RNA sequence: CGACUCUCGGCAACGGAUAUCUCGGCUCUCGCAUCGAUGAAGAACGUAGCGAAAUGCGAUACCUGGUGUGAAUUGCAGAAUCCCGUGAACCAUCGAGUCUUUGAACGCAAGUUGCGCCCGAGGCCAUCCGGCCGAGGGCACGCCUGCCUGGGCGUCACGC
RNA sequence: CUAUCCAGCGAAACCACAGCCAAGGGAACGGGCUUGGCGGAAUCAGCGGGGAAAGAAGACCCUGUUGAGCUUGACUCUAGU
RNA sequence: UAGGAGGGCGCGGCGGCCGAUGCAAAACCCGGGGCGCGAGCCCGGGCGGAGCGGCCGUCGGUGCAGAUCUUGGUGGUAGUAGCAAAUAUUCAAAUGAGAACUUUGAAGGCCGAAGAGGAGAAAGGUUCCAUGUGAACGGCACUUGCACAUGGGUAAGCCGAUCCUAAGGGAAGGGGUAACCCCGGCAGAUAGCGCGAUCACGCGCAUCCCCGAAAGGGAAUCGGGUUAAGAUUUCCCGAGCC
RNA sequence: UCGUUCGUCUGACUUGGGUAUAGGGGCGAAAGACUAAUCGAACCAUCUAGUAGCUGGUUCCCUCCGAAGUUUCCCUCAGGA
RNA sequence: UUGAAACACGGACCAAGGAGUCUGACAUGCGUGCGAGUCGACGGGUUCUGAAACCUGGGAUGCGCAAGGAAGCUGACGAGCGGGAGGCCCUCACGGGCCGCACCGCUGGCCGACCCUGAUCUUCUGUGAAGGGUUCGAGUUGGAGCACGCCUGUCGGGACCC
RNA sequence: GCGCGACCCCAGGUCAGGCGGGACUACCGCUGAGUUUAAGCAUAUAAAUAAGCGGAGGAGAAGAAACUUACAAGGAUUCCCCUAGUAACGGCGAGCGAACCGGGAGCAGCCCAGCUUGAGAAUCGGGCGGCUGUGCCGUCCGAAUUGUAGUCUGGAGAGGCGUCCUCAGCGACGGACCGGGCCCAAGUCCCCUGGAAAGGGGCGCCUGGGAGGGUGAGAGCCCCGUCCGGCCCGGACCCUGUCGCCCCACGAGGCGCCGUCAACGAGUCGGGUUGUUUGGGAAUGCAGCCCAAAUCGGGCGGUAGACUCCGUCCAAGGCUAAAUACAGGCGAGAGACCGAUAGCGAACAAGUACCGCGAGGGAAAGAUGAAAAGGACUUUGAAAAGAGAGUCAAAGAGUGCUUGAAAUUGCCGGGAGGGAAGCGGAUGGGGGCCGGCGAUGCGCCCCGGC
């Protein structure tokens, strides 16, 4: 965010002073003098057009907030866990009714396209074009009074396309997509694993990223990762199927 | 998408850096697009227009309609063309202001500085063609 | 039935809310350091073919010169060679220019266009080869370094 | 000369909603409640009983752990001398 | 009731999702039909002519009947109170679309000269004069005007200011002050030097700067003409004066 | 402010202009009078959105639970723990 | 307000504006991450839409893990009972037994203040086998906390508005 | 009846120069309140602030220990973090409150006066002249011996010695940062609605360019641009990159040996007392007054004092980037910000009209339409205007003109009224209104084809 607040100042550049009692008049502070309109007006308040707003809003609210480190961590690793479900991809809005396999990889030969010619070329092989084509064909004006503060269009998302062979030029070709996004494996970013708050941004992933995930995340295991102080988050249940427990030998 | 660090990409200021532009300035705002065979021609597709070049209305009310740059007129930012007129309620003729981007330069009136610029355009193009 | 009073419904008023806007504000962040005795900020008066204000500018007065761009300005009227170019423009930009009265403001003042002194391009006649009208330019205060003219038995020497 | 009527012109204070009363009850003196009296459109000019009429967040009185002017034998200081 | 908690309705954004939209969006109106116990919501009709919703998450300048609340507008009041001091007006005519209000003439009265007359100082600033005028203003009215528009007008050797000083003010040197500022007789090679003289030099230097009066002091002007508006003496003719 | 009626009117009289004194200061034939409709301490801006145990207001629905004016202490009784 | 229709105050009418917010410290309740640790908050590297994101350091930064004393200083030598959730055994079962978390109550030990005490050993004023205490601690014999978020409350801030 | 030299001091419209004022964000110095808090209030707090008076720069101030520490010690200045709401301080009440350590940002040290040319002012300035012009040179005058220059600054240093080791400039072409300009992909292809196609439908294309704006409605492709960079011009440059010619010394420095020297800042420190200030407490700073120094010496070690020992530094002279700040100035960029009673007081000829003698106070006021295409003309009218007419998609969008609410008013139609009206619960009578307001289909069964 960046701070928003009005000026210090606001409602006091009057030099008002009541009344008083005895002027058959409420008791706020008045312009005073003559000669125009403004004599008389009631100032300094917020409820007089032409006063302050109640508690004026200042620079120093919390405009940042903190989250753990391990928290972060968490968070994301159940961002990428929650994409590798193909229900949760769908029910997220996402059109992937002709994509091959999930979690979907391609070959590392995509690293090194450089058109967007190509780039809607790679993603027809795949079966996200379907979803490129939902992201630019809803694209629209932003309503209300965002129309008018530099933000005037918004749209869908489309496929994250993952890399993780640094200083290639795929990152250059997907960017005149809208909704497509790409985003380096090292730095994984919750924005864009999971937009909105809600869980499975469909991520396509290039084989150089896949095979270096486990390595940049380890897992069950002290120190296997390349981030210190994390180990993957265990669930309160091994396994979720209440089918299998509410059915199963030993429970009936 | 936008990269350059000193160009606005707001609505506020790129409004007010268009209409309070000054005449140097509405000289490259009002370019019109030269038709088909003057672009097969000259290898550029946009040039701003002269007091004596010959324009072909295209989305007016007024298209199909042929006529010679007789005044364009930067502070309304428009132009006007020979016979491209309405009448008024007393029955004068008022010429009826075409915006320069809603029409193409038929015929182009080349001056010797427009031949140098139409140089230097159409090598800036060819110059990324190639 | 009719008038009046209350009222309901349709239209017309009164009025400027609501909705859509926005060359504006506010906030945050960033880059540079650039006023003045070589006359500044501010103030005043002028200045356009038809302007009062705002915006410019200073008797060269909505500008001059350069350079760049490359055909307009424009509410109207008018000169326009201003057109394959020493070249339009309420154009951009900045080096060449001008910059009235004021103002720290500086000759003395100031409800004063008040009152002085000095120099002087030019010209007249000759009371001489001098005087008069001059265009312009000067005259503040405290100070620094140097120079000129001086004062004091302050300390002296050398002398009448 | 007004006031009255007429042509021209044309405000403001005030206004919860309004405006007939007797008795009772009630925040112990009702236009509204209860019980009775009665009660007939619309208007004109007054008048001064009522509207505990308007004007003014009572000045009298008290509370304030609010002030201010002034005094002194209040408390603490200070110019001066 | 005070008070507490839970679930919801509504407003404006932000991140996502679902869409509506010139075959008519937003907003607003209705004796329209519904849904909900309720905040509210859905649809129809109309005007309107360009943008808007619903859901999950999340946030905030979020919900009005009061505050002798702020601003704006509008009522009754009300065609009502009222337009009343300064004696006074009337008749023909004329212009004009229209006359109590303009203009002319006859009349009748008032100011009655310490005036409701003729000039100025101050202060105002073009109100002065002409031509015209749709509005507004002239608390009625208007052909009218001190209103509106376009033009015009203010002439000095003699009238003034300018010059001098009064009450009194500012100040150079000096003294004070943290500095702005404050003190002027404190006496300092005093601010100024002056006078004869240059074909140069001599003499004196007192009590020593500037400001301060359109009523105090004061170089000098009178008569007759004249313009729509200037002048008595500013212009013109004559006659003077410093 | 207006009308009739009144005080004084050669005087410590009436008055124009210039000038002097500017706020806890001025000026006062003395009334706390006057110092620009403001004076028992002017006006203006700032500290300043001063403080208030005191008065007034404190904006949407349903659901459910739902009291206290009592003890003790406080320059404490219009308040608070 | 004990009592309003009041002869108690405000209110002519409409439209819009209009009043518990934001910040620092703390506290309880709840959620989430990790858990004797937890915080990456000041910095650095990276970041091709980014004031975002991601990585890094801490081997001692804060809080916590140890308290008592005013200070010199000393600093936890290892817990039993009553009742109890729930599990297990016996019985055909009724009924009984055993293990018994949390929590409540009870009685103690250990560390420190203060008092008391003195075998031994030593650098002669130190140690402290033994034994203590109608006293005291915000202790110990239970590791439970760190970080962020939210509501209510408190306090300072203009601080619900005038 | 003299000529003089110096000292002090004059007047100079003398030659050449430097100073005053302005803006307020931030910075430096002096001055300096009170409302408030303390539930009163009097110290305290508000506050070492607001106001007042001055001074600068682009940053300023500070800055190389007369420092902290008690450690195994560190090593200039500044800012961030923690230290720490802690030690302290305080009617020990309300309250107030820093520092060393450590972690980071950035890092840089220097130069004078003194004893030290005396065979010799070796220094500086001004005038004049010459040139290679921010200077350098020749000559004259002058300042200066009451000391300019040179060496030295405590880490040292001066000397003597030593094999030894270290020293100069100028070109050239660039690179880097700064400003400015020129250019740079792709449909305006066919059909419909429409005033307009930027909308729908079809067929295509660009994309390192789907930021944004313009254009008659939701425009990637009509225009400007945006991505990639390219080309030219001009500045400052004094940072460094590579090439060439010129070769660095008896002078300076370093390193080592020596032992003899070894100078260090005065009404200054320090002390008393007084006022203020502080967290600073038998006194933290600062200031006045009085006292008034030292050279086997001086200041500190957070409790006043004497002594013994210890650790530590050397004041009273000066300069110094970076790290930091920034409601002002010029140039920029974004925003979970306001959308005309909001946001600055001001979106507009806003500090404007207007008010006050004056200090000062200080508004209201945005939008026709795509294009003015702004209503020709006829008729009534004194004219304003009306009724037709015309313009446009529209005027009923008609020059304060997008949409056009409510209170309030007029006409039209209806309803009712014996000193209120309004409201709630019943239905009754009037209206206005609802066809998802209310149905016509299900099985069996016979064809006749589907
Ligand atoms: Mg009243
Ligand atoms: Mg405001
Ligand atoms: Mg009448
Ligand atoms: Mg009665
Ligand atoms: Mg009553
Ligand atoms: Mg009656
Ligand atoms: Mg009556
Ligand atoms: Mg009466
Ligand atoms: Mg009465
Ligand atoms: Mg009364
Ligand atoms: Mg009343
Ligand atoms: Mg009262
Ligand atoms: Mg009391
Ligand atoms: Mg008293
Ligand atoms: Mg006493
Ligand atoms: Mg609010
Ligand atoms: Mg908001
Ligand atoms: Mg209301
Ligand atoms: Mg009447
Ligand atoms: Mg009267
Ligand atoms: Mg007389
Ligand atoms: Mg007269
Ligand atoms: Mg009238
Ligand atoms: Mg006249
Ligand atoms: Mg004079
Ligand atoms: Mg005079
Ligand atoms: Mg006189
Ligand atoms: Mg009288
Ligand atoms: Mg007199
Ligand atoms: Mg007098
Ligand atoms: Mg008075
Ligand atoms: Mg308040
Ligand atoms: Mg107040
Ligand atoms: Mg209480
Ligand atoms: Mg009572
Ligand atoms: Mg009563
Ligand atoms: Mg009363
Ligand atoms: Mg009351
Ligand atoms: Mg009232
Ligand atoms: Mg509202
Ligand atoms: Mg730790
Ligand atoms: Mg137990
Ligand atoms: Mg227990
Ligand atoms: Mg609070
Ligand atoms: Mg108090
Ligand atoms: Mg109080
Ligand atoms: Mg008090
Ligand atoms: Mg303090
Ligand atoms: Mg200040
Ligand atoms: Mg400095
Ligand atoms: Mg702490
Ligand atoms: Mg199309
Ligand atoms: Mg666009
Ligand atoms: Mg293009
Ligand atoms: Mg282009
Ligand atoms: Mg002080
Ligand atoms: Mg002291
Ligand atoms: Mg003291
Ligand atoms: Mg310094
Ligand atoms: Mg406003
Ligand atoms: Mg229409
Ligand atoms: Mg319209
Ligand atoms: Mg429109
Ligand atoms: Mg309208
Ligand atoms: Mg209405
Ligand atoms: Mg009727
Ligand atoms: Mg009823
Ligand atoms: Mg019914």
């Amino acid at each position: 965010r960046q701070p928003y607040a009005v000026s210090r100042k606001a409602g006091h550049q009057t030099s008002a002073e009541s009344w008083g009692t005895g002027r058959a008049v409420s008791r706020i502070p008045r312009v005073g003098g003559g000669g125009t309109h403004r004599a008389g007006q009631g100032a300094f308040g917020n409820m007089c057009r032409g006063g302050r707003m109640f508690a004026p809003t200042r620079i120093w609210r919390k405009w940042h907030r903190r989250v753990n480190v391990r928290l972060r961590r968490v968070a994301v690793a159940s961002a990428l866990a929650a994409t590798a479900v193909p229900a949760i991809v769908t029910a997220r809005g996402h059109r992937i009714e002709s994509v091959p396999e999930f979690p979907l990889v391609v070959s590392d030969s995509a690293e090194g396209i450089e058109k967007t010619a190509q780039a809607i070329k790679v993603l027809k092989q795949l079966g996200a074009y379907a979803d490129a084509e939902k992201a630019k064909d809803s694209v629209g004006i932003r309503p209300g009074k965002g129309k008018m503060r530099n933000r005037r269009y918004i749209n869908r998302k489309g496929p994250l396309i993952v890399y993780g062979t640094e200083g290639s030029k795929i990152v250059k070709a997907f960017r005149n997509l809208p909704g497509v996004d790409v985003a380096n494996v090292e730095r994984l970013n919750l924005l864009d694993l999971a937009p909105g708050g809600h869980l499975g941004r469909f991520v396509i992933w290039t084989e150089s990223a896949f095979k270096k995930l486990d390595e940049v995340y380890g897992s069950f295991e002290a120190s296997s990762s390349k981030k210190k102080g994390f180990v993957l988050p265990r669930p309160k249940m091994t396994n979720a199927d209440l089918g299998r427990l509410i059915n199963s030998d030993e429970v009936q | 998408m936008k990269r350059n660090p000193r160009v606005t990409s707001s609505r506020r200021k790129c409004r007010k850096a268009h209409f309070t532009a000054p005449s140097s300035v509405r000289r490259v705002l009002m370019s019109a697009a030269l038709s088909s065979e003057l672009r097969h021609k000259y290898n550029v597709r946009s040039i701003p227009i002269r007091k004596d070049d010959e324009v072909q209305v295209v989305r007016g009310t007024y298209k199909g309609r042929e006529g010679k740059v007789v005044q364009v007129y930067r502070r309304r930012w428009v132009i006007h063309v020979e016979r491209i007129t309405r009448e008024k309620v007393n029955g004068s003729t008022v010429n009826v202001g075409i915006h320069p981007s809603k029409v193409i330069v038929t015929k182009l009136k080349l001056d010797k500085d427009r031949k140098a610029l139409l140089d230097r355009k159409a090598r800036g193009r060819a110059a990324d063609k190639a």
